[PDB]
This record gives C-alpha cells, structure tokens and sequence, in this order.
C-alpha cells in the first residue's frame, strides 16, 4: 500500500518464476501444478483476459 | 451407448428414498378416523361455495357516468 | 446491447455527497402551448404543480415559455453542463410530475451502461495483493537453487 | 399398462423401530402436516398433477399446512414420492389472536409465536 | 452449508428467515426507523396467513372431534332412554 | 492399540490438539483487549466494512459510491445508517460478526446522492420457425449512495 | 396509391442503428441486419444468466487461489466459515482476497482453526 | 501470523493481523526485417508471434480511443 499507481499495478501484475523439480514425480501432478501457475489461477487477481500467467521452470 | 450408475446417483436416490420412508411414517398416524372426519368441514365448504356462486352470479356490466362522458370535452381545454 | 452502446463508471459530479449534497439539476424549462391538446397535461401541471415543485426545489430555476417549438417540452440543465430534453407531449399531470421529479433527483451524468455497481478511490486498506504478499522471505534473499 | 398404484396398507403401519427413529408417538398423533413439494410434477401422471394442484403444492419448497385426516392422507399417499411431510409442532400451542402476526415456521417444523 | 444449517436448526438458505433478511437494512441517521421493506411486509403477511390457516384447521378438527363425541353420547343416551316401560 | 510407523498407520494430515480452554480464554481476552485498546487510542486509519444492504453484500469504505438497483423511498441528500454490517476491518485488525456486528460496535452512514433509472435493457425472445419474436425495453430504478463514514466504538 | 408508407426510412434506421457495428453487409442491408440484430438482442437477453454464472465462477476461482496461498482448499474455507457463522458471500470474499490480504489471511486462519 | 479471538459473549470474532516487516537479514544489497523482429520480440516477452503482427484498418478503427477510466 501507499505505492504510486504505476508501480502498484506493475507489482500486482508482475509475473513470477517458479521452479518444479520433476525427479521421481508423476508428470500429471507436475502438469497440474504447472498448468495452474501458467494460467495464473494461483493469483487472486486472476482473469482469463488479464494475461496474468507466470513462468514455470521444470527441471 | 450404454450408461452406468455412479455413486453420486445412488446416493441421490437413497436420499430420496429416505425422504419417502419418513413420509410413510408420518402418513401412518391419522389424527381423526374416517367416521370422525365426516362432515366436520361441511359448513366451511358450503360457505366457500356460496361465495363462489355469489361471485359467479354477480357478474354485470359496470355503471356509466355523465361525468365520464362529459370529461371528454376537456380535450379542447385551452388557456384564454 | 452493451457492445453497441457507450459505457461509463459509477461517479458523482463533484464528490456530491462528501461535504454536502448539492442538487445537480439547476434549470428546468417548460415550453408549453396555450392551445393544442398535446400540451393540456403541461398546462395543468403549470397550473397546479409547478409552483409547489419550485418552492420544494429552491436551487432549480424554472422557466415557463408559453410558446413552444414543435412539441411541448421540458429541458433540464444540470450543473455539470448536461442538457436533457424530455417531450411532455400528451402526458398527464401525474406523468409530468413523476418525470419532473425524476429529472430533479437524477444527476447530469449520461444514462448509459454503468460498468461497476460501486466506485472506490481507495479500494484497499491493507495493501493491494501482489505476488509477494504471503510469500515468505529467505535468508540473504537467496533465490531457489542459488549456490551462496 | 401403467395405472394408478394401490399401496398396500402394511406400508402405512408404523413399527416401534420407526417410532424411535422419527420421534412421533402413535398415541396422541400430530394434528397437522407440513407438506412441501420437492419433486417436479412433469413426467408424472395427470392424476398426480391434479392432486398436487388440489393440495396447493404448485410451488416447490413452499410449506403448506394440511389436516392429518384420512382423506388428506389418501391424497398425500397418491403423491408421496413428490413431497416431504413433516408434522407441525406447536411448542407454545396454536398462536393467539394477539400474536397471530408474530409467528414463524422454524425449519424444524415448529411454529413459534415469537419472531 | 445447508445441511449444517439444518442441523443447527436454521434455514438451509441464509437468505431465508434470519437476522440478515428480517432486520431492517437501514435507518435514518437521526435514529428514526425506516419504513418496513416490501419483502419483509410480504413475508409477514404470508406468515400471518399461514398462522391463521393453522388455527383454522386445528379448530375445525377439534370441533369435528367434539361433535363426533356429542353424537356418540346422544346415540347412547337415546338408545338408553328408549327403555321406558 | 499401538501401530508401527507405516505410510498408512496415521492420517496424512498433521494431528491437531485442541488447546486447553483456560489458556484459550486467556489468549482470547488478551487479543480482544489489545484490539479494544487500539480502538480506544484510534490506532487505525481507513476502515472498510462488509455491509448487507438491499439483498447483497458490499465492501465499503468512506467516500465510496454504491449503486442500488431499486428506489429507496429517500430524498436525495438524505443521510442513512446501514445497519447490517457483517465485517469491519482496518490495517491491523478486523471484527467479524456472527453473522452481524452489533449496533454498538460499528456505525456505517451513507447519503442518497442520486435517484436515477438504469440504461434501457432489452429483453428479446425469439424461437425459430414459430413466428415467435417479442421485444421489451425495461429501465430499472436505481439509487446511488455515498458512504460518508465508518465509525467503530470500543465495545468489545 | 391512396395510402403509401412514408416512414419506412425511420423504420429501417431503427434497426440499422443497432446494426452499425456489425461486420460485412449485416451493418448495411436491412434484410441481413434485422436477422443479426434479433440474434444480438436474444444473446443480450440470455447473457444475463451467464454473467451471474461466470461472476460466481470467477469469485470461486479467486477465492481458491487466495485460500491455496494459505494452505486451505476452497470447500474447507467456505464450509468452515459457514460453521463459524460468518455469512460473507463469494463476491465479498474475492474482494477481500484481492484488496485486504490480511483480512483474508485472518478468515483462512479462522477456517483452518474451525476445521481443527 | 494472525491472532483469532472470540469476544467474551462470543458474538464477534476479533482478528489481530499486524503487518510483519521483512527482516534485514533476508535482503540482498543493491547491485551497482519483420520476421526476425517479431521473433526477437516474441523471445523477449515470452509470447507467440501472432501478437506482434499488425491489424487491419477495420480493427484499428473499431478500437476505442477514449475508454472510460475508473479510479
């Protein structure tokens, strides 16, 4: 709070980089996590037209 | 194509069956007997049908008023 | 439809309720005909209701022209510069009364689709959510898989 | 052919297990039913539709109070698969004229004279 | 949470009977109560009609039982009174 | 009754122990007193409130505008108290009703700023090949309210 | 031609004005415009159900995201709030998730506590 | 980091949620042609190519140049 308008909007809609470790993991469970993050369904500000997806790096 | 019954469908049917069984129980205990109930509402039923008959037989054209006829002259009311 | 129509956001004129309420209607102009059945209701409204309305709304200047162009009308001018013209053709006294009261009550903002049923200039008190709210910090700010 | 179903009378003879399960005393039975329609009359026979109209259960989930007497019970038996029947309970007795406008039908089936 | 509300004895729908729908939404800043809401007035009228029907049906059934008792008493007393010789 | 530690021996979720009621009441009293002291000393800035008005719940703060989709039988500029407040929150604390907060705690006041009609809404019915076409235009009455102030009192 | 229509211009324009933002000849030719305008109005009428349906879906998605940020699942949050007699609706809960994260954190903690 | 407490009557829940600051130790010191163009832009912004191609005059004229602004 008490941010300026542009920095506040930038912070809210910034895209985060997540890391998944695929070692011994089911590809489907990895995919569920990754798909949620890629869509942005993990953000309370989510909307299909807001382009609020995040980066997912699976190793 | 074949169709199959899910656990949810079975549970829904079971819920409905439980409601119906409770309905059976609550219908199994009449308050009055058929002989006791005979005629106990006859007066009210007769009065209700008397009201229905009165409404049916009171149908008639509405009154017509000279005021209603003459008020139409106001369509040409102006300022002098 | 919404897509074939302009829209706006819910708003007031000059923060109309914060300090005091200012009636946004400032001018009413009734063009009424002496003769002509189209303005009979307007004539009865001028005879019976316009004075009471005027004394109920001292902030509104009411003009009665008694010589209209085309159909009898009421032009409502608001503080924000909006002008809304309503034909009072063939309207009864009570219809005109309700229409005039509606004009008095409403603001000058366009009667178009309003996007949101609410308007806050301070939507957040605890701080708008950003991805780093609720995210724990780490010692020395080490990102994942960072060596040092 | 599809016809009216004659329910055997043993269906409506409660057992002591039923009495314990549902909490109604066969002696001193409840006076009034609260019947609510919980199932559509569409795809049901015209006689069930007619009974629903007679009982005034056209709106679903709208409680209707009826007498617990054999004729009403026969109609309710005809449409028992479309309705929920619960006894009307009167913890404070039937409302007096003074508080006739201050009653409330609790979801438990109790008409309370305070609301 | 309709089942839980029913277990606690409330309306399954919180929009049903309860403080959140039966209390006045607003009042004048002075403190004067607001005029009753249209939905609340309609609901009160419906509840009054339901209560009046409950009273009417209960009284009718009670009067029917009393009339049946009196008919039984009259029949037995008349059949006894016939023994007069 | 002892079961050796296997994957399925215990439920996957961590076991939960109910805190002792004495310490629970002590902690509850401490927290309530702390928040009440914050209210007494005015250690809060903006307040927001979730208020049940009309049929809906509005997240509200001072100077906010609210569009009710019906006429309220109130003159424009008239001040009103919204009596069904479900939640009031500040930067550092919130108060939750069960389901409603008391009249003594919160006072949310609004003002009727506008009484308008909605923009014309089209209701069209159409069924193909049945000559079935109907059109209706409806305008809904509306009232704009401005939330003037939210006040809280140390009545916890 | 005793009686001839003289308003056909305005009758046509009443439909064409609603058709002006269409693609192709549907925005110009009345025969094509009127069919697409009727479809547009029917869609507009039927979309008032889908607006309400989608808003609740959006609220539930946002609440699910916000509650997963605190380890709760949406059913747990909603059910335990009901059991604690907090009657906040999904619109308000999504608004709190976005704009009052600390209040939503409190609600999530309360729901988890009630669960435990 | 929230303190929950029913009041004594049990009719209102009080939540105490102070804002926690980031510890100093959890921080780091401040450090001191069309085809190829669209490929470069797509790689830069992690998008697809389709976003960067132009649009026709019809679409461009359909775009609203004076959109309503809230807050």
């Amino acid at each position: 709070s008490s941010f300026s308008r542009a920095p506040q909007q930038w912070a809210t809609f910034a895209r985060i980089w997540y890391l998944l470790d695929g070692k011994m993991q089911p590809p489907g469970k990895l995919a569920a996590m990754a798909s949620i993050r890629l869509q942005g369904l993990h953000k309370p500000v989510y909307h299909a037209l807001s382009d609020c997806g995040d980066h997912v790096v699976i190793m | 194509r074949p169709r199959f019954v899910s656990l949810r469908a079975k549970q829904n049917m079971i819920r409905r069956l439980e409601i119906e069984a409770e309905n059976h129980y609550w219908l199994s205990m009449p308050y009055m007997t058929r002989e006791q109930e005979r005629g106990h509402a006859a007066v009210r039923r007769r009065e209700a049908f008397e009201a229905i008959k009165a409404a049916a037989t009171s149908k008639f054209p509405p009154h017509r008023f000279i005021a209603d006829q003459l008020d139409h002259l106001n369509v040409t009311k102006k300022w002098s | 439809t919404a897509r074939g129509t302009p829209s706006r956001f819910l708003a007031s004129v000059l923060h109309n309720g914060l300090g005091r309420y200012v009636q946004q209607l400032q001018r009413l102009s009734f063009s009424v005909s002496r003769d002509g059945a189209s303005s009979r209701g307007a004539r009865e409204f001028v005879e019976r209701e316009v004075i009471d309305f005027a004394r109920r709304n001292p902030g509104v200047v009411i003009y009665v022209n008694s010589r209209p162009c085309c159909v009898p009308r009421v032009v409502a001018e608001y503080l924000n510069g909006a002008v809304r013209e309503e034909s009072i053709h063939c309207k009864s006294v009570e219809e005109i009364s309700t229409l005039v009261q509606k004009l008095a009550d409403q603001s000058g903002l366009d009667v178009i689709r309003i996007r949101k049923p609410f308007h806050t200039d301070n939507p957040s008190i605890q701080g708008q959510w950003h991805p780093f709210t609720n995210k724990p910090t780490t010692f020395r700010g080490l990102r994942p898989r960072e060596v040092q | 052919k599809f016809t009216r179903s004659r329910i055997p009378e043993k269906v409506f003879q409660a057992s002591p297990e039923d009495h314990e399960k549902y909490g109604g005393d066969p002696q001193n039975p409840h006076k009034l039913h609260i019947v609510t329609r919980i199932k559509s009359t569409r795809r049901r026979p015209y006689w069930e539709k007619d009974i629903i109209k007679m009982l005034g259960l056209e709106k679903a989930h709208t409680p209707q109070v009826h007498k617990n007497i054999p004729s009403v019970n026969a109609k309710l038996k005809v449409v028992k698969h479309l309705i929920r029947i619960k006894p009307l309970k009167l913890p404070q007795g039937l409302p007096a004229e003074e508080n006739m406008s201050n009653t409330c039908l609790k979801s438990t089936g109790e008409l309370v004279v305070q609301w | 949470g309709g089942q839980w509300r029913l277990q606690q004895g409330l309306a399954a729908n919180p929009s049903g009977y309860g403080p959140l729908t039966e209390l006045p939404d607003w009042s004048y800043a002075d403190g004067r109560p607001a005029p009753p809401m249209k939905g609340q007035l309609r609901r009160k009228a419906e509840r009054e009609t339901f209560a009046r029907r409950v009273v009417l049906l209960s009284q009718e059934m009670d009067a029917g039982l009393q009339a049946w008792q009196l008919r039984q008493q009259k029949l037995q007393e008349e059949q006894r009174k016939q023994e007069n010789a | 009754g002892y079961v050796p530690k296997t994957s399925l021996s215990s439920p996957p979720w961590p076991e939960v122990v109910l805190p002792d009621p004495v310490e629970e009441t002590r902690h509850h009293a401490e927290v309530v007193k702390k928040v009440n002291e914050m209210i007494v000393t005015g250690q809060y800035g903006r307040l927001f409130a979730v208020v049940h008005f009309a049929s809906r719940q509005w997240k509200v703060t001072s100077e906010d505008l609210i569009l009710i989709g019906n006429e309220l039988d109130l003159a424009c500029g008239e001040r009103i108290r919204l009596e069904k407040v479900l939640l009031v929150g500040a930067d550092n604390f919130t108060l939750l009703g069960k389901p409603l907060l008391g009249k003594d705690l919160v006072r949310v006041e609004a003002t009727v700023i506008e009484k308008t009609e909605s923009w014309p809404r089209i209701i069209m019915r159409f069924r193909k090949r049945k000559n079935f076409k109907k059109k209706r235009i409806v305008t809904t009455p509306q009232t704009v309210l401005r939330i003037n102030s939210i006040e809280i009192a140390p009545c916890l | 031609l005793r009686n001839r229509v003289t308003d056909r211009y305005f009758r046509i324009q009443e439909v064409l004005k609603h058709a002006r933002h269409f693609r192709g000849r549907k925005n110009r030719c009345y025969r094509l415009a009127v069919r697409t305008v009727i479809r547009a109005f029917v869609k507009c009428t039927k979309a008032r159900y889908l607006k309400k349906k989608n808003m609740r879906t959006l609220w539930i998605n946002r609440i699910t995201a916000a509650s997963q940020e605190h380890g709760l699942k949406y059913p747990a949050l909603i059910g335990n709030l009901v059991k604690c007699q907090v009657e906040l609706n999904r619109k308000v809960l999504a608004d709190l998730a976005i704009y009052e994260p600390k209040t939503f954190k409190s609600l999530a903690a309360l729901a988890s506590r009630r669960r435990h | 980091n929230v303190e929950l407490a029913l009041t004594s009557d049990g009719r209102t829940i009080v939540c105490y949620h102070p804002s926690v600051d980031i510890p100093y130790e959890h921080t780091k010191p401040i450090p001191r042609e069309e085809g190829p163009m669209i490929e470069q832009l797509s790689k830069m912004f992690f998008t697809t190519k389709h976003r960067w191609y132009p649009h026709g005059r019809y679409h461009r004229c359909r775009k609203n140049l004076n959109p309503p602004k809230d807050r």
